[PDB]
């Protein structure tokens, strides 16, 4: 695993530094690495593929060393090295696709393919080169039990969920109370409603609350908070809880009163913010607890006072909502986000070669089903496959 | 968990169920209310037999639809007792009985919860906007005498009954709004009348009103700033009363689409003033 | 609804809430039922005034206690109407009217499910132990023939009403329980009686019964095995009526501890009517 | 035109065209309708002259405004032939003719695809909710009997015409709604009446109704549930008929606005 | 090329798309068969419809891998090219749209414009190392 | 992980459980169809129920093998940690519950608390060799 990154690092540098006309002292230490790759790899033989429609290929290495005697590199020296690099870079593609496609349930952090088990001998350890990427550095710190961290831009921490809750209801569905929400990606939009507009509430104030637990602990997040849910603002018809009938929701929107956002960790309040919108921070949390309340306005112009009567026909329903959005955070387990394409490389290999459903991952690599039940057996497999997908992205985009 | 008020959580992706509007026609019942001058114009006895064949086309069985009749709005309003599942009574417009029609629809379309009253012992007051005084009988004549904080009348003597203010005389149903928060003294002639205070809970769902002829007057809310027109208020214009009856048999799906079952009839509303 | 079928999860070792006795007395109401022979010996003009000042000691406000009369147990069972929120009924013991006391406590201390009945057209059977036939009116005489698998009377004739056998004779309130499986043909004087089948639900928690004298004669069930004795079937002794009313006014707190309201219906009738 | 086939894309952020209301005035007609007694109180001979000078101020040319009359709502509704580009009518409110004013505005304001009926030879049912029977003439007396499956009458006798169930007696315009699906035998006075099998479409936009008098009495639907008031079912209050015409001449730009052309 | 590579049926949230050049959205409106009295007033049978039904979707591409050069939300290579041309008052040439309008350039994205756009974004990337 | 590893049906006494993290008990009450006259009085058909039916079970783990540190009934490593903190009046820090409450610590047993709890039980095990 450490020597699979070390093969790809000095094939990436060999296509970049060994160019025509360059001075020899620019590449004087790469050629000592590239010659010492070849000496270790000669005489061995490998075999990749076999699962699904992934074809079986056999690999055999018998190459010669590079020359170490020029002052400026010429077109003979480049063209005799390109037909050696192009055989290794085809070998690393078929080892990385052989490993992203396999999985185990007992110990997923171990190598699973036949070729990567064979590269983990002490014969092949002399190919080891620097480990400077983000995923190979966190592969080594976490293997010694030291603290790691991945930096994300808009991480997919919330599974998809769109539902509601009725704290007061009747079969006519004309005097209701409760909340509605959408949790999707890295964004929460909750909105509380009350049809009577707190005409009989004590002190004309109705209290709402919405608690979102996370799956993993986030660290040093940057969060944007805005006092409107724009998705629950228009008239719509909504089905009932069991799909029997439908009910109508015609909102008018007040401002949210007495907003309190809390950031919990094992039930302890780490951060809190009271009527403070814009950008906020959250240093360490795993549970977000939103709290906001509706207050009936005590003074109303004649255009407003017609909307909220005392009797039963309520044609304009009051609505109070919020909107939260995580911009960037630092987690310790691997996730998906909006910047890098490591999830897209894993699913595209499995979909292309028609791979059967195994014992660990959900069918079709569904991210909503995978972050919902994000077991420690799935975490060790998901890190092992995102790290191999990161190695393949250096050579083949 | 009959009296507990637990919340419910439902998704927004559940598929809809089937049509269900043809099962309700099998199980439920229907009652019709018409004035007794309808059968005078009809000139038939078998028109109850006739129409029951016409409801069978729309889906109702032969034993579901019931027919009831009354003489006028005054004598129907003595004690309106409405028993079947879905009730539909069509009244006739009168230009002079303008308040008496809207006092009938205040009882029927809403649901009142009533406590008894004893005039001889006690002095009465209304607490909020929901408390009205509903008196019905053969002949009701109500007189009021408001009192101050010292039990003395304001413009009335508590011994003489002729100085009393008067709000109604000789009706079949009177709904009385007085100033909420003042102790009063009453002079109802309780030989033929019976008064009890009531407070409004919500709408009575399973009944509709079809006004027959005349302009749009109806005022549920005894409140000057509010006169709402619900979906269970209907008006049609008449020339003959066959054409009225073919209209209601044709559109039975739209009459029943806008009225639900009575929420107090269900086994769900167990300890929430059932039925 | 929708929170019916969901479980509720309480816990042990939580702190108790405080008292409810005072706020129960303020908003709610109370009304006792006493025979005419009570007020005859009392023969005061304002003894309703004297009692209502003494309920004021026990937390009840002025306008919450109402008084109602009845002639006897037979005249009380024409229409059993339960008006106020907490009911107590006072029954003087008669050694002769022993079923009629037990018929009254059956109807009042339980909930019923009454469907209409047409006896001159159809044939009726009981379904289980919970199905009873309850008839009430001015005076009626029920005569029933058992019938067979091919609709031939067992020990009677279906066309003869003399060969029918009777289970009641001129009674105000009758609860008739017959054998389960077979059908029956009925003969009730329908001009002064209205027979219906009704199903016993759970008990009603608005009402208690105080026997004034005697011993307990109370099989409010239909089986001879259970003659249960709940804590709302009370009994005292008497030689003066003033001691009876002083016992009720003093020990409201022990009675109200057992009454347990919010089983109140939306109507005042003793049953629930469907069709 | 209008097309249920042949989709039309268009776009947004295109510039609004200029106000073409003036060109609408130059190339159109306008026809007012009034009851006969409105010309009686005015009792001028040249009052059609003095109005056309006042429509010319608002841009209508000197050959486009036409005045027609009728006797009453009972006599206008025998055959309303409306064929100008734009039409408005002036209905005087009568309290007892409340059911006849709704039947006329049903006929005027909506389109109807009509089909003939042979009472003698055929049996007729109504298929659609939007299927109605319109009868016009001098004296329509309509008697209807329903039908079972076995071609036998329900509450009548298919031979005896006395035992039928009538819905109209001697009316110039009758719109009849019967329960749908059941066949029927008919018996009408064919000498002074003509019953037809019409079918409702969308509204007519070249006609408009100005009620002149009491309150809004307009259920131009067939079910008891809906009784809408659209853009051009309007109403005024009157004391002099000569004041009523000044309001119509002044506010042409709002009455023309809520209605469309024939096309 | 008219071949269905991927498909998704009633599956919202995050999805992948391995190789495509045409997106085909399909969705349908269904009238609800059961309606409470507050809903049933909205949709009559007759002609005056005051409340119009609406069904919509929303799609958004977070990150993808193309083979030709484009513009995006992270790097500023398009902004460096237009800022040089606007500063020195450069006349309209034969290839690029007037003012370097990106809506006009991706609409008719010919292979003659692709070779120019790669040659200029690459020079703008070299200048960004020395002078920000 | 939602997979049934072991199951036992009407088998009491001692049982084994090779690998699990969720215990699911299931049992049902059945009314006896035949009853002597002393039993039949207890269960009527009507509403007053003075004798209530009850069905229960009892489970008890004797010994097991975990991978994280815990507390048990044999060794005193939890008692050595709390006795040092209580004796020297140590303020409440950022990780452990106030007073080292084991009910509050196994309820929210985060991976940050697991690394601290192993580091302190191991030091308490070293001190127990020299000083009891
Ligand atoms: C509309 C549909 O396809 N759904 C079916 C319907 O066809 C069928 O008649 C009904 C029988 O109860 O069950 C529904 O689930
Ligand atoms: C009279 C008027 O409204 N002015 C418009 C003017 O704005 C427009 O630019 C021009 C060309 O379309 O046509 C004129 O009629
Ligand atoms: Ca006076
Ligand atoms: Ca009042
Ligand atoms: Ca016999
Ligand atoms: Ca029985
Ligand atoms: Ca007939
Ligand atoms: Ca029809």
């Amino acid at each position: 695993m450490d020597v699979l990154y070390s093969l790809s690092k000095t094939l990436k540098d060999a296509r970049d530094k060994i160019v025509e006309g360059t001075l020899y002292s620019n590449v004087s230490d790469l050629i000592q690495q590239f010659n010492q790759m070849i000496i270790t790899m000669n005489g061995n033989e490998f075999q990749t593929g076999g699962i699904g429609n992934l074809p079986i290929r056999n690999w055999n290495f018998n190459f010669g060393l590079l020359g170490t005697t020029l002052l400026n590199l010429d077109a003979n020296y480049v063209e005799t090295a390109r037909n050696t690099i192009d055989y290794f870079v085809d070998f690393v593609d078929n080892v990385c696709m052989d490993e992203m496609v396999r999985e185990s349930q007992r110990n997923g952090i171990a190598p699973q393919s036949d070729s990567l088990r064979k590269l983990s001998a002490i014969k092949f350890k002399r190919i080891n080169f620097d480990n400077s990427s983000e995923y190979i550095e966190n592969w080594n710190l976490q293997n010694r039990r030291q603290r790691t961290g991945f930096t994300f831009h808009k991480p997919n921490i919330f599974p998809y969920s769109a539902s509601f809750t009725l704290n007061r209801s009747q079969p006519a569905h004309d005097n209701l109370m409760g909340t509605m929400w959408l949790n999707a990606g890295s964004e929460i939009q909750v909105a509380g409603f009350d049809y009577s507009c707190a005409i009989n509430a004590p002190a004309n104030i109705q209290q709402f609350e919405h608690i979102v637990p996370l799956r993993r602990v986030l660290t040093t997040a940057t969060i944007t908070l805005l006092p409107d849910a724009e998705r629950f603002s228009f008239p719509r018809v909504i089905n009932s809880a069991d799909g029997a009938t439908t009910w109508f929701f015609n909102p008018v929107i007040l401002r949210p009163n007495n907003v309190e956002v809390e950031f919990l960790l094992n039930g302890q309040i780490i951060n809190t913010y009271q009527a403070r919108f814009g950008t906020i921070v959250a240093r360490n949390f795993d549970t977000i607890r939103l709290s906001f309340q509706l207050m009936r306005p005590p003074n109303m112009t004649p255009a407003v006072a017609v909307l909220f009567p005392n009797a039963q026909p309520f044609e304009h329903h009051a609505t109070v909502g919020l909107t939260l959005r995580i911009e960037s955070a630092v987690c310790e387990s691997v996730l998906a986000d909006a910047s890098e394409t490591l999830l897209a490389n894993v699913t595209s290999v499995r979909q292309e070669y028609a791979i059967p459903v195994g014992p660990v991952f959900p069918p079709g690599m569904n991210w909503t089903d995978l972050i919902t039940n994000y077991s420690p057996s799935r975490e060790d497999n998901l890190q092992r496959v995102f790290t191999v997908a990161s190695i393949r992205s250096m050579l083949i985009k | 968990n009959y009296g507990i008020n637990l919340p419910i959580t439902g998704s927004m992706d559940t598929a809809y169920a089937n049509s269900t509007q043809e099962e309700t026609f099998l199980t439920s019942t229907l009652c019709l209310y018409y004035p007794t001058e309808a059968a005078t114009e009809i000139n038939d006895n078998s028109w109850k037999d006739t129409l029951s064949q016409l409801f069978l086309t729309k889906g109702w069985p032969t034993g579901s639809v019931y027919f009831k009749e009354y003489t006028n709005i005054a004598s129907f309003s003595v004690d309106p007792q409405l028993y079947c599942d879905y009730n539909v009574v069509l009244m006739k417009y009168d230009a002079t009985l303008q308040l008496d029609m809207s006092e009938l629809a205040d009882l029927i379309l809403n649901e009142w919860l009533c406590n008894p009253m004893d005039i001889t012992l006690y002095y009465y007051q209304q607490t909020d906007e929901a408390n009205k005084w509903i008196s019905m009988g053969s002949s009701c004549t109500i007189k009021v005498c408001p009192l101050n904080t010292q039990t003395l009348g304001i413009g009335c003597l508590t011994t003489d009954a002729t100085t009393f203010e008067e709000v109604a005389t000789a009706e079949k149903l009177v709904i009385t709004d007085v100033v909420d928060g003042v102790n009063h003294k009453l002079d109802v002639t309780t030989a033929t009348c019976t008064i009890r205070n009531c407070k409004k809970l919500g709408p009575r769902e399973n009944v509709a009103v079809i006004q027959v002829g005349g302009s749009d007057i109806l005022d549920i809310t005894a409140d000057p700033t509010t006169a709402p027109q619900t979906e269970r208020m209907m008006r049609i214009n008449w020339k003959k009363w066959w054409q009225v009856f073919y209209t209601v048999v044709d559109y039975v799906d739209q009459i029943i689409q806008v009225m639900s079952k009575r929420s107090r009839s269900l086994n769900s509303a167990a300890f929430y003033y059932r039925v």
